[PDB]
């Protein structure tokens, strides 16, 4: 009996997944950053040059903690005094380093505090956003010349995003969108004036005597929501004795009798754009195309350009729309849209045509488009062996849609079924990151002939020192309940015999569209509970998962903690008849759409479960936010949903809570889902006369990211499962 | 040359404790003019026709505003806090007193109010315990008059300042009080001389 | 066998203690509540007379709260429509019903939101407070008067205390004092303009979905204390074409050096009125007494008449310094200060000569004045038996004092030795009341020869229902320690034998000035430990406790949090010494102070206790108010004190933390201590690392009063004992 994957070995990190991050700045080249130095490597021959040495980190007077590269080469950013401020948002200070000349650029400087730091894609044009103001550099050692003038702190956001847009729809804190030749910037202005904020409280060190409080623009739901603007300003008419100008593109007419998104911009050729806006009643989308015109100066969109995507049964896209990849001509596009089935394929299509065609089938969903030169398409999709839980790289002949070829099938069957690929700037050269049921494997591919060159890493001193361990196993498979195949993963303890029955813990997210069944190797408390405390954790993908159809996703629409509570109750009746699961041993656990589905099941009354745990939930959907509530719920109008809204509370049920053991964790200063939901949880658990346990975490995000709180966390969670179960 | 009283009439009074003394009318002294101009509410003094008419060589004015709803505390013989603290009437030369009340026109500016020191009194000690108050001269400013001399805002203002040495080497505590507005403005008359320029 | 005090009966008070509160109306008749009817009472015969209906307030919508009668009978105030702000402040609707007409005025009512009504004391004069500004209605059936037209909320309060003044120095939120005969109103006006806020969210109820953000101008220690004035109204020269006029007076110039505050105000006589002072370095207190002169108006204070009180080792008076109590000439006045020994008793004074002669002298501490004739003098002290958990009452002589008669201490000696009394408008009667070792007893007498009259009550069906009943028992004694006796005391359980071993939890408050060890017959949670669960629940009064000489008190001047600590801990030693108490299963807990005292107790790293529960603790004395931690500490100023303030915080010790187990309890609406103090200590413990357990009650204040909260508090508290000590 040798060691096994222990809590500290899971908190400390002792096993080390090791990671293989490169950067293309070429068709031939790119950069892998090892030893804190910088070298370039030429995919076809090995060949490790160096780029940068430990001399100019040194030479300075402040850590670096990240590097940007300008794309000829000759200028490096380098970035310090890292301040997060939300998910993707920070603040920090750069200062811009030549290389040709081997010298720190000293004049007019990048200032302090400065939001966001985007290089051109080619040349060394510079723009960056500080105190919510655009201010673009035709090079480093040259004045900056400003673009907005109506930037305010938690107003007016220019060239960045606010909370919701950053949170749900763009994902990103980047509002900024060059030309592919760095001709135009375009940029999205975002108005905060009668969004309303939510107010916490922040306890900061043991020197702050009085509590700041934190005031967030918070769009909640049914509440007003922010309106975003777009505009595009020309850089190369940047004059410093005049006002640079910026002309507002303009939603198409569909768009403005009601409230509107803007959800994706992709620049579709050299000269044109593509925005797309989507309705506030997340089921209309329609994609707006603007060609430049030379002749007056502005943008104009045509009618027939315009292109609609419409869901009936649901809302459209998996969580928003997906962005189109446009030919180099910029004449055509592929685009993600799903089937008259349901069913997510590549659809081709035209400019000044309405219709599109088809060029993939099946029951099957394309997961997104990666790269195509002239002639062949790169996408991943889950078509191998029918696991929606796998993915592979497959590329389709653009003249004969029939010559579909897998690049990624047979590489490794019985090590990796999960990959992920990133291209260079002509495609010519793929790395594939597989991250199957085996060890994260990267190889370097050549797209011209699908040889692999070399392998880049396969972890071969993991492998060497998880001989030691005994590590947990994973099964997947499929129970069939309605008719239909319902996927289920499951982490099994080592030396796992079917006689002898365990405890299951139900690692439950549940949210709409999302995938916990899939073929993806973790190291994480999952592999300690089952590892160390011999508990079987189990996750179930029921009503409301993607990458399954449309009937399955859409399934949940305008009816959220109803379908999938019940899915979760009948999956774990599935395990318990199964026949190695203990019947009165059964828990379940989640994170924050994963904590509303765990305290809607312990409030169920069904008795199946022993003991929960929810770690920052969701009580009441009116609390959260506007996007990601009114995509899948619809306006908590009296007329029109507020039924279901009052239906679908944590604290209507609070009443079954006796028969179980609760948990409640939340962070203090969460804003994603904040701290009022637990405290309207707690607050109805006291009201009814419920024993339960809880603790706050003071300063912490939605996450729990930092060390120490991490840590503790994941302590408390493993000593109130080792409780519940009635374990050592 | 000629000399009159028209300094008296230029720009804000002051109040009691702010009093301003101007010695002028050298060569020549005038008469009954302003007195005809400002009426005389009272006249009683340790004669008119003894100051009217006869030469003398220094004549001292003292002019301040004074309300006539509170008129006793300033007497010949009294024991009123202004005569303890604010001023004292002189009795080292021939003086008399004169309390006018100002007309309807509007030849005098408005102050804001009439205020004056309720309590000047000096802190000394080991735990600033023991008190003493600061009584003074008849010819002599009280030393809480750095304490705004333009005039105290309310009624409880209190403004205090270390004394230095050569003073007394005590916390020095200065309260003004604050009495409201008339409908007119109200003035003081003090004049003091002595025995031979200034004659009628 | 029998039935035992269950956590059931204690939650839902099935034990009902009875009460007879009654309000003397005149020399010899009395009011009382019996069965929701107004009864009026006679001392000398016994013979009861209705004095309201019931009918005559409940044909009303609104149900009534509480009922304020006019000294002459002629109108009775109700009250409506409770709303509690704070511990003492509230908003309420009042009405007034004639008694002679029998109906109700609805000519001029009061206004709904009022804060403070009260009446004169003779006459029918009233004196209410409307949006912070004074009111006064000479009768009710006439417009009111309008005395400060400069209140504003949460900047200017007018005849209202502000929280801090409410919660340290006054003990109420009144700040209106009438004349003696109803001619005078004296009020004081609080200034909040400086002064720091306290920010804390307030989650409301369920429909609301952005939570309030509650503004609460509070002084931490090193902040700014309010400014304070006082004014006096004449209430007989009131019209109502002009403005009334208030006569400001100021305060003594020995406190204007620097930051001062307003700790008492007593009416001397129908002209004279005395101020009691206190500076910010709370050691140093005058006592000014003015006089009102005809020629003027304005209120006169002498130097001559200024009485200086000051401590040269610790803080003047027990918490704030002692009311006067005048005679009938307001020539003299009976004061309780402290003498050269340093215990606590009564001095003659005269307003003009500054020296006073001690009338009672010994080992003993006067508790207070009670009432004062020109024949006899009646105070409270713990002489009887030494015992300072003990009250008794005793009447001097004023003409004699060496002739000291007790008027309680042989009327019942094995049940009656905590007295308190309630003397009539001539202090002719005195109701006796005494909350002794056995149950409450209600006694009247007469002060014309001391002879009891009848007993209002005995609580005769209570003691059946408790003999029926297992209950605890009590036990007072002392220890010698370093040559000073200190006084504990422990509720054993029933049918206690010293062989046993019991677990102990020591019930900790050891705030300064503070009885813990009183012979006090309480219902409690204690007496459930003890009956149900078989625990020792003791408490301990160490260095800094009351009642027993400023040289205990003053131990603690200026270092809180180190020798109480010690005094706490060599109490636990010294009980696991005694022989009936297992080592192994020693706990602490405490409410407040008493939460700081068991944290630090915890962090001390002693090992004697097991676990502890801190609800509502103190981490850090720069986060509770000014005054109470400038009273036991001074300025948190860097050449003063600031080394014991930063040597004083629980978050200093959070690394011994590890071998105990701690229960964190707070309310989120805390505006006593704030839930900053309890989010520091848990930021603390989780840098640290230290497992341990936490607990948040959102909208619950200091007290949490609230019922399901309260019965959900005290669950989890028992709960948790249970789990620690391992109890059957
Ligand atoms: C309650 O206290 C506050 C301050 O703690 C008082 O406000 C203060 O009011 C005085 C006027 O009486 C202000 O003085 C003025 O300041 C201006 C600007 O410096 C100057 O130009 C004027 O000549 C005069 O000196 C003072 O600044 C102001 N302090 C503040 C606002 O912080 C307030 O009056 C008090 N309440 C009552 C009812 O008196
Ligand atoms: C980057 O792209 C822009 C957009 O086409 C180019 O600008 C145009 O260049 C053509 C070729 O000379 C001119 O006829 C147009 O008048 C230009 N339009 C504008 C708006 O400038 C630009 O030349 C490209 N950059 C480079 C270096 O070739
Ligand atoms: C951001 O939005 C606010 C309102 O949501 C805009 O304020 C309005 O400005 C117009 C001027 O065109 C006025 O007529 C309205 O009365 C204003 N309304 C309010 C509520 O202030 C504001 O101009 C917008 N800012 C930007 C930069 O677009
Ligand atoms: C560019 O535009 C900005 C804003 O429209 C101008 O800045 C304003 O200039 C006026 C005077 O012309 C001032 O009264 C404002 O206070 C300025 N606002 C700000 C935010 O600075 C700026 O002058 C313009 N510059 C040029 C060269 O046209
Ligand atoms: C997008 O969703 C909304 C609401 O889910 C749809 O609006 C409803 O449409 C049905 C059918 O026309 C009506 O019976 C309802 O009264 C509508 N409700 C409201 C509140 O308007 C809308 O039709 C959907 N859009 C599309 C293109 O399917
Ligand atoms: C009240 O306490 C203050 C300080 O809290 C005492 O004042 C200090 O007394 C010592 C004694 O020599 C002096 O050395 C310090 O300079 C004093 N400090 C200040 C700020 O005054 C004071 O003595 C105490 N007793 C009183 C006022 O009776
Ligand atoms: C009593 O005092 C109040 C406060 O000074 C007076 O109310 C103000 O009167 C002035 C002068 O007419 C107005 O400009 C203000 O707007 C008034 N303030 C308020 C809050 O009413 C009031 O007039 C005085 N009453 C009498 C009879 O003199
Ligand atoms: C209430 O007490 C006051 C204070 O003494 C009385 O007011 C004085 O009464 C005397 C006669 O008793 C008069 O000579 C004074 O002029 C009064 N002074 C003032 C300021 O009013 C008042 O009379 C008493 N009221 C009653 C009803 O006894
Ligand atoms: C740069 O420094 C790192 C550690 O700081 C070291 O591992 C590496 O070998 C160094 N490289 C060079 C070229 O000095
Ligand atoms: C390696 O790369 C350098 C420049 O990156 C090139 O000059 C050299 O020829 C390469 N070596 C080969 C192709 O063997
Ligand atoms: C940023 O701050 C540092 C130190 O505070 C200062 O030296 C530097 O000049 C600042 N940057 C700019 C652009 O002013
Ligand atoms: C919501 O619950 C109520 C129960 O009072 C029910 O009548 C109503 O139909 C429900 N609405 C739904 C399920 O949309
Ligand atoms: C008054 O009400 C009480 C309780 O509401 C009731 O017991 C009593 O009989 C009523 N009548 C009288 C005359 O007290
Ligand atoms: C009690 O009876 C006496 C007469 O013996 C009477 O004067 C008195 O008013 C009565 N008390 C009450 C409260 O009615
Ligand atoms: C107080 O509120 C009640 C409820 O509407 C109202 O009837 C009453 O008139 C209000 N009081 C005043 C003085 O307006
Ligand atoms: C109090 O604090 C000072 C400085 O913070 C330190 O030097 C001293 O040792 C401390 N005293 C204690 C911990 O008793």
């Amino acid at each position: 009996s040798r060691k096994t994957y222990t809590l500290t070995d899971y908190l400390k990190n002792t096993y080390r997944l090791k990671l293989y991050s490169l950067r293309w700045i070429s068709d031939h080249e790119y950069l892998y950053k090892q030893e804190n130095n910088i070298l370039v490597f030429n995919a076809e021959y090995g060949n490790s040059s160096v780029f940068l040495e430990n001399s100019t980190f040194d030479e300075f007077g402040h850590s670096i903690n990240d590097y940007s590269i300008s794309p000829d080469g000759q200028f490096i950013l380098l970035e310090y005094n890292y301040v997060k401020q939300w998910r993707h948002s920070y603040t920090a200070s750069y200062d811009i380093y030549d290389l040709n000349k081997r010298q720190l650029i000293t004049e007019e400087r990048i200032p302090n505090n400065t939001q966001w730091v985007t290089w051109s894609p080619v040349g060394h044009k510079l723009a960056y956003v500080w105190n919510n103001d655009i201010y673009v550099k035709i090079e480093p050692n040259l004045p900056s010349y400003r673009i907005t003038w109506t930037g305010k702190e938690d107003i007016i956001y220019n060239g960045i995003t606010d909370w919701v847009y950053e949170e749900e729809v763009f994902s990103a804190y980047s509002a900024l969108w060059w030309s592919p030749n760095g001709t135009f910037l375009a940029y999205a202005q975002f108005n905060d004036t009668e969004v309303p904020l939510i107010e916490y409280s922040f306890y900061s060190d043991e020197s702050l005597q009085y509590p700041k409080t934190v005031r967030v623009p918070y769009p909640k739901a049914g509440a007003v929501n922010p309106t975003v603007k777009f505009f595009v300003v020309n850089t190369d008419s940047l004059s410093s004795v005049t006002n640079a100008t910026s002309i507002q593109i303009t939603a198409p007419a569909s768009m403005l009798i009601g409230d509107h998104y803007l959800c994706d911009v992709t620049w579709a050729t050299q000269e044109r754009i593509s925005l797309q806006w989507l309705r506030r009643i997340q089921n209309y989308s329609v994609m707006d195309i603007c060609d430049y015109d030379e002749s007056s100066g502005r943008w104009n969109c045509l009618v027939a350009r315009q292109h609609i995507e419409m869901s009936t049964t649901g809302w459209v896209g998996r969580f928003r729309p997906s962005e189109p990849h446009f030919t180099l001509d910029g004449n055509s596009f592929y685009k993600i849209i799903s089937n008259e089935e349901g069913y997510r394929h590549i659809c081709y299509f035209q400019i000044d045509k309405k219709d599109c065609t088809f060029i993939t089938k099946g029951t099957w969903e394309v997961i997104g488009i990666e790269a195509l030169t002239s002639d062949y398409l790169y996408y991943i999709s889950n078509e191998y062996k029918g696991m929606p839980g796998g993915r592979n790289l497959y590329k389709i002949q653009l003249s004969d849609y029939t010559k579909v070829t897998c690049l990624s099938c047979e590489l490794n069957p019985e090590r990796c079924q999960y990959y992920s690929v990133s291209f260079s700037k002509e495609a010519k050269y793929y790395q594939l990151r597989c991250s199957g049921p085996g060890l994260p494997l990267y190889t370097l591919h050549s797209s011209v002939n699908d040889k692999g060159l070399r392998v880049l890493e396969d972890n071969s001193a993991l492998d060497k020192m998880l001989q030691n361990v005994q590590m947990p196993s994973k099964k997947l498979d499929f129970i069939i309940l309605n008719e239909t195949k319902f996927w289920y993963q499951m982490i099994l303890p080592p030396h796992f015999d079917k006689s002898k029955k365990y405890p299951l813990l139900l690692d439950v997210y549940a949210g709409p569209c999302s995938q916990k069944a899939d073929t993806v190797f973790r190291l994480n408390w999952a592999t300690y509970l089952a590892s160390t405390e011999n508990i079987i954790v189990a996750s179930f993908d029921g009503r409301g998962s993607g990458y399954q159809g449309d009937k399955i996703m859409h399934a949940i629409n305008r009816r959220l903690g109803t379908f999938e509570v019940e899915d979760q109750i009948e999956a774990a009746r599935q395990f318990s008849k199964m026949g190695f699961v203990d019947n009165k041993r059964i828990a379940i656990w989640g994170w924050s759409y994963g904590g509303y589905v765990t305290s809607m099941v312990l409030g169920s009354g069904s008795g199946v479960f022993k003991c929960g745990i929810a770690v920052a939930p969701v009580s009441r959907w009116e609390y959260y936010d506007s996007v990601y509530t009114e995509r899948y719920m619809g306006l908590p109008t009296p007329e029109d949903n507020l039924d279901h809204y009052r239906n679908s509370t944590v604290m209507s049920r609070a009443e079954n809570f006796k028969q179980v053991e609760y948990l409640l964790i939340h962070g203090t200063a969460d804003d994603n889902v904040h701290f009022q939901q637990s405290a309207q949880i707690s607050k109805a658990l006291v009201d009814v006369g419920v024993d339960f346990q809880a603790m706050w975490y003071t300063d912490e995000d939605h996450g729990i990211a930092s060390s120490t709180a991490h840590q503790h966390i994941y302590t408390h969670m493993s000593h109130f499962i080792k409780q519940c179960f009635s374990l050592p | 040359v000629e000399c009159d009283f028209t300094k008296l009439l230029s720009g804000t009074p002051p109040q009691v404790y702010n009093f301003n003394r101007l010695v002028f009318t050298n060569c020549n002294y005038n008469l009954t003019k302003l007195l005809s101009l400002f009426m005389v509410n009272e006249f009683s003094c340790d004669s008119p026709d003894a100051i009217a008419r006869g030469c003398y060589s220094s004549l001292t004015v003292d002019y301040f505003a004074y309300p006539l709803s509170m008129k006793s505390y300033m007497q010949p013989g009294s024991a009123g806090v202004i005569s303890q603290y604010n001023y004292k009437q002189s009795f080292a030369n021939p003086t008399c007193r004169i309390f006018a009340t100002a007309p309807a026109n509007l030849t005098i500016t408005k102050p804001s109010s009439y205020s004056f020191i309720s309590k000047c009194s000096r802190l000394t000690g080991d735990n600033s315990h023991i008190e003493t108050p600061i009584v003074i001269n008849p010819g002599e400013y009280s030393i809480c008059k750095n304490f705004a001399p333009n005039g105290f805002s309310q009624d409880g203002d209190y403004f205090t300042r270390q004394l230095s040495q050569l003073e007394g080497g005590g916390i020095l505590v200065g309260v003004g009080s604050v009495t409201p507005m008339t409908d007119t403005l109200q003035m003081g008359f003090i004049i003091s001389v002595q025995y031979n320029s200034v004659c009628p």
